[PDB]
DNA sequence: CGATCGAT
DNA sequence: ATCGATCGTTTTTTTTTTTTT
């Protein structure tokens, strides 16, 4: 037999890391340990360590692979069987990695087969799980039918002559889907590479496949790294192929099938890399490895409870995140409780309590309030931008059909509407039609929505905040008219954003000049931006940390927040007489989050009346800011 | 020719006839008057154009992370039906490395995007092709800008003024990378530019987004009758004999064009103190200008113009560090084609 | 063109 | 067991009307 080589070599490979593998430990026990109970049958390989080990069986691997493959199966269950008292129903799935060579669509031929590379691309047109039952037992009708044999090859054939006796070969005994061997996969395409963007021909697509572990993990929008398991496919018919046809005549002495056969792919590794994030207990570049809550989830509180105890860490934190860039200090403390988190409470079946804020930036033209924006999408997870008009209004909506592909009428997802516990602002409030405009009137404060005309019992749900993005009727904010027609808009909406933090432009020549010298460490290539307190990676750490915490109140600026919001709208008595203004809970609301949330900067719980007075000296700034 | 890299690479023989070209500073306007095959009437804007002829300079912004400042350039040439725009254009797309030609009415905002239908090769419907994502940092010689829906010219929003895409369908959703430089050549509502009324308003768009673009070098009829003839005979001349000559007008075969090609790579240029400090200065009254009834005036973007501008000029003379003389070229781009609104 | 079925 | 005579065997299409946003 061929390959008891390759038996030999993983099997002594077993007998090497069956003692050390790496500097008195292993990489491929602990993940076979954790194994041991559940007994899942996948382990990935570092295909170098067949280089350090093996001593190039690389080239004895990544050609006869498909036929040697089986063989690391036969070899797992020897792994397993030397330490585990061990029975055969122990298999064999891989993720492989370690891997150098990077190929694509087109160097394909009859010699590629039986390979492990890694390849990329696209992802379209998913399709589902649909499981397998390859195995079972079948011969003879009478009493012979225990068969737990090689029957589970792609092409199917119940018809067995015999095992025991001279009986039946091709009358059968009947099924077995109780006590045998079954698995899984699934099945999408694959559109060319968007590294490798040649002329002239199509995007030629690729068929593939996925085993046990893989499942479910691919998605679109997203590329990938597979093994090169290409085929021979146990195809059953198709046309065109004219070629000539064989079939063995067998001896003459004193069952058809056309051949045709067609190509596919199939793979059994991923690494679906540029879309993998972590949250917090994952070790980042900068670690403390202490005892925590997690793992890693504020591990550096060595130093996450000094970035969490100075008064000064406000104002640098204001100053840790926008070092290439100068303006007004307001938004610059305020747009981060946007991001920060709310409130949190823990309470009652009264109905979806909000922890998020709504939030606006207007002013006037070229001050780079796109700027502040055009990062968050690379700053936040969950939180991608782009505009309402940079689609339609499947945008919102999907895109409404009219013509029959599965069930004839399909709006069941949109581009606002994938933000779950992200923002994805968008630029241009004030000439956007009239249409995502009323339902966002209620999709931001009722985030619980419906549709019609071709609902699947519509109930969608908005999640996060926003970021506005108006401008002036003249492009200038002339004091000759009053807000409500210098902006030619409504009220609840404009009682709905609870922050404006308008942005206005002046002209006095210091400025200028002053943003020129930013611009002195701008290009200046080695010192092109300013100094900073806090790095990024401590900073989205203790973020993400800062959470986790229940925020409460108890305060008696809790209890007499009456006395601060009965002031709030003793001075808003008025904004009646010269250009009335409107006063409302959800002012109330609001101030409630963002007093708490700026309790949470704290990393602490429980609410202190220095956060309520901030609070209500940051509304005052904001209404008194709306007057005229 | 194409842009692999590794099959492009030239020998050091042509290298000295490179910086040969390079030691001219008659190389201003020797790739500009070499742009033309024939045509000899006011190429001032050749010039212009050859900023995008070498086409721009890359200030890379894998340095921070943040801001991502590619430097843009964006130019597009408007005016009458007599000028030669599509026809020079056309003759551009046989220049351009990534020539298209498409125009308004040619293909919408998904004939540019998601060519989705039916593929009997799978035997199944897929998500598909695109336009713009194949022309990166490419062009595309284009006409009759006032001619598009509502739903193209706000994609055009978000690529000029962020140069990026995130998509999102039933099938795939997608955040891709598209970016490149403009050429068009945009009309307007009427026949001929209505005189005193300005473009301002004449071709159809709207108050200050006009004003947003960098500086469109503006085209008009040549009123003057005089000039007609001399080209009527020595262009017809030109068919008449089928056959050029390699005059002062040296046509290089392909000296002229490593120096394009060649002259995208290996070039870095950096700003010590040269071409930078005159508008650091002089923008007092660069912006006096918040006075105006329904204008369009000055703003804080001139000047990320202006270094792109240079950075792209010092691409010619290939000065690693800043080249100062592209700011003068710079303030000439400008006031040649600013004051065309003083009214 | 395939399997059933009978006898030699 | 072997051969031969018995039994039974079938597949091909593309486009027009009213409806909904
Ligand atoms: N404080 C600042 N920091 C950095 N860039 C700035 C600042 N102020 C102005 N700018 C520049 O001014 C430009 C503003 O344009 P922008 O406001 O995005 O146009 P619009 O007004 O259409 O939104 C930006 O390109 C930005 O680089
Ligand atoms: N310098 C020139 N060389 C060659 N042809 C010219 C020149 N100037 C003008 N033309 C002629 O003027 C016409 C310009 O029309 P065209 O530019 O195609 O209209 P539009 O301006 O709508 O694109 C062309 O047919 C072209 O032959």
């Amino acid at each position: 037999v061929k390959d008891e080589v390759g038996i030999r070599a993983q099997k002594l490979f077993q007998d090497f890391l069956e003692e050390f593998k790496e500097d008195g430990e292993i990489k491929y026990t602990r993940p076979a340990a954790s194994l041991e109970s559940p007994d899942r049958c996948t382990l990935e390989v570092s295909f170098e360590d067949v280089e350090k080990y093996d001593q190039n069986l690389a080239t004895a691997i990544i050609e006869e692979y498909y036929h040697i493959y089986p063989f690391l199966c036969q070899s797992v269950s020897n792994y397993v069987k030397d330490r585990i008292g061990l029975k055969t129903q122990k298999d064999c799935y891989v993720a492989f990695t370690e891997v150098p060579t990077r190929h694509k669509v087109r160097d394909l031929t009859t010699s590629k087969i039986g390979t492990l590379i890694r390849i990329s691309g696209q992802v379209v047109r998913t399709h589902p799980v649909h499981p397998e039952l390859v195995s079972g037992v079948f011969m003879c009708l009478d009493c012979q039918t225990e068969i737990r044999n090689v029957e589970q090859q792609f092409k199917f054939t119940n018809p067995t002559i015999c095992r025991n006796p001279v009986c039946s070969n091709r009358k059968r005994f009947m099924l077995d889907v109780e006590k045998s061997l079954f698995l899984d996969f699934q099945k999408i395409r694959i559109q060319e590479t968007q590294a490798e963007l040649p002329r002239g021909c199509i995007p030629r697509a690729v068929e593939i496949i996925l085993r046990s572990e893989l499942v479910e993990t691919v998605q679109a929008g997203d590329r990938y790294d597979f093994t090169g398991t290409l085929i021979v496919v146990p195809d059953v018919s198709v046309l065109a192929g004219v070629g000539t046809r064989a079939e063995n005549s067998s001896r003459h002495k004193p069952g058809m099938r056309e051949l045709n056969y067609r190509m596919a792919f199939l793979a059994c590794s991923v690494q679906a890399t540029t879309a993998r994030f972590g949250g917090t207990d994952l070790p980042m570049s900068e670690v403390t490895a202490e005892d925590m809550k997690k793992q890693m989830t504020d591990a550096e509180w060595h130093k996450i409870y000094e970035m969490s105890k100075d008064r000064n860490l406000y104002q640098n934190l204001i100053s840790s995140l926008f070092p290439s860039i100068y303006g007004n200090d307001e938004v610059k403390r305020g747009i981060l409780l946007q991001q920060f988190g709310g409130v949190a409470k823990t309470t009652t079946e009264k109905t979806s309590l909000r922890g998020d804020i709504n939030v606006c930036i207007v002013g006037d033209p070229s001050t780079a309030k796109s700027q502040f924006l055009k990062q968050v999408s690379d700053f936040s997870p969950r939180a991608i931008y782009t505009s309402g008009k940079a689609s339609s209004a499947a945008g919102l909506t999907a895109a409404v059909v009219r013509d029959e592909e599965s069930f004839d009428f399909v709006i069941e997802a949109g581009a606002l509407m994938l933000a779950d516990n992200g923002i994805c602002c968008i630029d241009e409030f004030d000439k956007m039609d009239q249409r995502d405009q009323v339902a966002i009137h209620e999709a931001m404060e009722q985030q619980t929505i419906s549709i019609a005309r071709a609902g699947v019992r519509a109930t969608l749900n908005a999640r996060t905040s926003i970021l506005a993005a108006a401008n002036p009727i003249n492009g200038r904010y002339d004091r000759s008219k009053s807000l409500q027609q210098n902006i030619q808009l409504s009220a609840p909406i404009m009682s709905r954003f609870d922050l404006f933090f308008i942005l206005v432009d002046e002209c006095n020549e210091v400025v200028d000049y002053a943003i020129a010298r930013k611009i002195v460490d701008l290009h200046s290539n080695i010192e092109e931006s300013v100094e900073r307190a806090y790095t990024r990676e401590e900073v989205l750490r203790y973020v993400t940390f800062a959470r986790q915490f229940k925020p409460v109140i108890s305060q008696e600026a809790g209890h007499m927040l009456v006395e601060n919001y009965g002031h709030l709208r003793q001075r808003d008595t008025g904004t009646s007489g010269r250009s009335t203004w409107r006063i409302t809970v959800r002012q109330l609301e609001s101030m409630i989050r963002l007093s708490e949330a700026m309790a949470k900067l704290e990393c602490s719980n429980r609410v202190l009346e220095r956060h309520v007075k901030e609070a209500f000296r940051l509304l005052n700034k904001s209404i008194i800011r709306v007057e005229q | 020719e194409d842009e692999e890299g590794k099959d492009h690479i030239f020998p050091p023989e042509r290298v000295e006839l490179l910086q040969l070209l390079a030691k001219k500073p008659d190389i201003y306007d020797r790739l500009a008057r070499a742009i033309a095959p024939s045509i000899y009437e006011n190429d001032d804007i050749k010039k212009g154009i050859l900023l995008q002829l070498f086409g721009g300079t890359k200030k890379k912004h894998a340095t921070l992370g943040r801001q991502n400042f590619r430097s843009e350039i964006h130019l597009l040439l408007c005016g009458d039906p007599g000028t030669s725009k599509s026809q020079m254009l056309q003759y551009v797309f046989n220049l351009v490395p990534r020539s298209q030609y498409t125009s308004g009415r040619g293909s919408s905002a998904v004939g540019l995007t998601a060519y989705v239908t039916k593929d009997p090769e799978t035997r199944q419907l897929v998500l598909q092709t695109g336009a713009l994502v194949l022309a990166d940092n490419g062009v595309c010689c284009i006409d009759e800008f006032d001619k598009m829906n509502d739903s193209t010219r706000s994609v055009l929003h978000e690529v000029m003024e962020q140069q990026t895409l995130s998509i999102a369908k039933a099938g795939i959703i997608c955040q891709l990378n598209a970016r490149t430089s403009i050429l068009a050549a945009a009309n307007p509502a009427e026949s001929q530019w209505n005189k005193r009324k300005n473009i301002i308003d004449n071709v159809q768009l709207p108050h200050t987004l006009l004003s947003r673009f960098d500086l469109i070098f503006l085209v008009l009829d040549p009123q003057d009758e005089i000039f007609d003839k001399r080209l009527a005979s020595h262009l017809v001349s030109l068919y008449y004999v089928t056959r050029h000559e390699e005059e002062d007008t040296m046509f290089d075969m392909s000296v002229l064009r490593d120096y394009i090609a060649y002259a995208r790579e290996h070039l870095s240029p950096t700003l010590s103190d040269e071409a930078q400090q005159r508008l650091i200065q002089a923008y007092v009254d660069m912006r006096k200008v918040g006075a105006g009834r329904g204008q369009i005036s000055a703003y804080p973007r001139q000047l990320e113009s202006l270094i792109r501008l240079s950075e792209a000029h010092a691409k010619v003379r290939l000065s690693n560090q800043v080249e100062l003389l592209d700011v003068e070229e710079a303030w000439r781009l400008h006031r040649e084609a600013l004051k065309q609104s003083a009214t």
